[PDB]
């Protein structure tokens, strides 16, 4: 993505304060709670019967760490997301059968999680920068769909 | 909000579909898979090739549901209750996809009903498919 | 469809907003103009600079409307009737834009309600905003 | 856009049979009928109250011809849609204040009109080629928005 130098530093600076594993579990759990149809891929995870069950499920938390860890690594390649996520795009399409709309939902849930975590430090301009990143990653993951 | 003229327009257009409803349903699906490839993610278990009997079979199921909706245009929520439960709780198709199929159904109708696809009828059909879509996704959350 | 628990969650969260409803309303608009610049197309007549009285006043009118809807959550259609007509017949804002403001209103609430913004409340607020959006666009065609 | 040689030929072959004047007027009139909020940009055009009023309005027909004519030009520069539409992108944003979502609606109404006009010749593969083109054009026109 095309972020101004200012935008890149705002992203990087907040990210440095993130507990990846924690936010990962929170974002994934909140996606499954707020948009329940997303639970369709996770029937092997066990009990997703209530918000509490979802947020507390160790399988959800483990998957959230895996997803955000990859996300986290992509922040180093802001300039080459398509390339960085190409293989994962292919995997998500050909083997996993994940509708790319799920990537967009996760990106909005991630922005709400950061807002909740950071409060006032998540200013309108810092949000805008993260919006570009989350759209960029969603696009990069949807790129190889066919 | 389907006005009496919208209802009239839909019953008329659907009337003319008649017996071809199943062939039009299959064609709509084919247009959808080709134009919006992300929709293929919900049918990993189907042969999506042109002429596929699985697509033809599914097309008839979809068209029949629409026929039932037209017949019960005043009581759609009850008529499609079982299909709303199905989509919300088992299939779990992202709501965004309903707009893509609706578009493809419109294109199919256009291509087959030259005379009947007037601007007024096109508007009524779009409103009707949006109503069906709303009903189908009403129990998602 | 809003469950009774949804209604309870909204009332509880909105209650906490309280007196800051207008200030939050203004921040949500600013977050929307910055994140989704295409929404600025509907405000060419406004000074959209940070802290403008036009944005502050509009923010207040938006919050008041949401307050009215929480108050009358069981009959939104009637409650927002006037607003529903204005948006359908005068403003004519494309329906996509309602989802972008809803997202920015959720982010604003998250940033200000650390205690209350649990997963269940987040779900209920999302659904509430979607219902308000549906009522506001219900007379478009 | 990236069109296979077969998509490019499908696109080009059908477009040689299009009467731009006529299809332009039909497409713009159907947009105003089907998604009436779009009339907000055409207050000075006269009577737009009924479908018949919309469809026989000469200002609608004229504008429709201008728009499709410009659309025809991009068909000649399929490899550089953004460069082709840059000036028009800035015009629509800065002077006209048109929400780019309107470009997407028009793209879909156009598809409907070609199917209505061409019938059975507007096959599933042809449509798919057109859908990539109208998305491309919509994106090219929203590119300079800020
Ligand atoms: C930022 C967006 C995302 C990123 C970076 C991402 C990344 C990953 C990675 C790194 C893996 C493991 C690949 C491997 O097994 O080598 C994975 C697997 C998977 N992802 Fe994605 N993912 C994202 C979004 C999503 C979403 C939104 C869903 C569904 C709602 C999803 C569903 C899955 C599933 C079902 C698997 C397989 C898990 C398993 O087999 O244990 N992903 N993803
Ligand atoms: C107008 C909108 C729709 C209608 C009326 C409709 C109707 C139906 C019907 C009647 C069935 C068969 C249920 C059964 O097996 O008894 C079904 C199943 C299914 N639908 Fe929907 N549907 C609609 C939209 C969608 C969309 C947009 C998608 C995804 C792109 C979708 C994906 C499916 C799938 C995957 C199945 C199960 C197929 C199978 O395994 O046989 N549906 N639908
Ligand atoms: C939750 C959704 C919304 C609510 C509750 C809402 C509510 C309102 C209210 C209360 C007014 C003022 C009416 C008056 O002054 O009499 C208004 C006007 C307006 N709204 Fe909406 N609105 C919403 C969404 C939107 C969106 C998404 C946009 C465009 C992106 C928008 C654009 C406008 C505009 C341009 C005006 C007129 C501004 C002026 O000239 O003062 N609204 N809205
Ligand atoms: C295919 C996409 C489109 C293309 C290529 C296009 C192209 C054009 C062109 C060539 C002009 C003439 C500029 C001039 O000489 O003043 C124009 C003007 C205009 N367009 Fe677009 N247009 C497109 C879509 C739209 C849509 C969807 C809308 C709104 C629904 C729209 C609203 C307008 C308006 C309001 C004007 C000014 C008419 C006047 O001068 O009163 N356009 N456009």
């Amino acid at each position: 993505v095309h972020l101004t130098p200012e935008e890149k530093s705002a992203v990087t600076a907040l990210w440095g304060k993130v507990n990846v594993d924690e936010v990962g579990g929170e974002a994934l759990g909140r996606l499954l709670v707020v948009y329940p149809w997303t639970q369709r891929f996770f029937e092997s995870f066990g009990d997703l019967s209530t918000p509490d069950a979802v947020m507390g499920n160790p399988k959800v938390k483990a998957h959230g760490k895996k997803v955000l860890g990859a996300f986290s690594d992509g922040l180093a390649h802001l300039d080459n997301l398509k390339g960085t996520f190409a293989t994962l795009s292919e995997l998500h399409c050909d083997k996993l059968h994940v509708d790319p709309e799920n990537f967009r939902l996760l990106g909005n849930v991630l922005v709400c999680v950061l807002a909740h975590h950071f409060g006032k430090e998540f200013t309108p301009p810092v949000q805008a920068a993260y919006q570009k990143v989350v759209a960029g990653v969603a696009n990069a993951l949807a790129h190889k769909y066919h | 909000m389907l006005s009496p003229a919208d209802k009239t327009n839909v019953k008329a257009a659907w009337g003319k579909v008649g017996a071809h409803a199943g062939e039009y349903g299959a064609e709509a699906l084919e247009r959808m898979f080709l134009s919006f490839p992300t929709t293929k993610t919900y049918f990993p278990h189907f042969d999506l090739s042109h002429g596929s009997a699985q697509v033809k079979g599914h097309g008839k199921k979809v068209a029949d549901a629409l026929t039932n909706a037209v017949a019960h245009v005043d009581d759609m929520p009850n008529a499609l209750s079982a299909l709303s439960d199905l989509h919300a709780h088992k299939l779990r198709v992202d709501p965004v996809n309903f707009k893509l199929l609706s578009h493809c159904l419109l294109v199919t109708l256009a291509a087959h009903l030259p005379a009947e696809f007037t601007p007024a009828v096109h508007a009524s059909l779009d409103k009707f498919l949006a109503s069906v879509s709303t009903v189908l996704t009403s129990k998602y959350r």
